[PDB]
């Protein structure tokens, strides 16, 4: 059941990985395709920092009584989106692509397909 | 001449100890250990059980 949450975010279109964070600061689950726990310790961290920053900010730097911050979204140089969404106790950083960028993974991903395919046939070409 | 005596007295020096630790593994209880894979494992579990 919880397993399947993170592959629907993979299924999302333009999704690249998902981390979730406790109140602690631990990283509960990380994508695969980017680095698990090594950079999930560095997110993490980062996150912590950013949303206890802007969520005490906003409650006394912008002088608005019971105002509290429910997304913040960064958008930074060619396609990276980092939506981060809290619930509850946890926290989570999910990086995400425009189409370009989403364009540019399939033909890198071809190419390391077709690079496969011509790995195989010299293995074929050494056994004949 | 009075009689001498020689006394020497040297101000206590505050003990210095020189200890090394590495803060490069992420905030953890005290209890679970970062290095050990098991300990991280088990705790990770737990914590999805809500």
């Amino acid at each position: 059941n919880a397993d399947d949450q993170l592959k629907q975010l993979s299924a999302l279109e333009g999704a690249n990985g998902y981390v979730i964070f406790n109140e602690s600061g631990i990283p509960l689950k990380r994508h695969e395709k980017s680095i698990s726990h090594e950079k999930a310790v560095h997110i993490a961290a980062l996150v912590s920092d950013l949303w206890n920053v802007s969520k005490k900010v906003i409650q006394r730097d912008l002088k608005t009584p019971e105002n509290d911050i429910e997304v913040i979204r960064l958008r930074t140089k060619h396609s990276y989106e980092y939506i981060i969404t809290q619930s509850g106790d946890f926290t989570m950083l999910a990086i995400q692509l425009c189409g370009k960028a989403i364009e540019e993974a399939k033909k890198a991903a071809a190419a390391a397909a077709a690079a496969a395919v011509v790995q195989e046939e010299n293995k074929e070409k050494e056994k004949k | 001449i009075a009689e001498l005596s020689e006394h020497s007295v040297n101000t206590e020096r505050v003990k210095t100890g020189d200890r090394g630790m590495s803060h490069k593994e992420g905030g953890w209880p005290g209890n679970v250990d970062p290095n050990e894979a098991q300990e991280t494992g088990r705790f990770k579990k737990r914590i999805e059980k809500s």
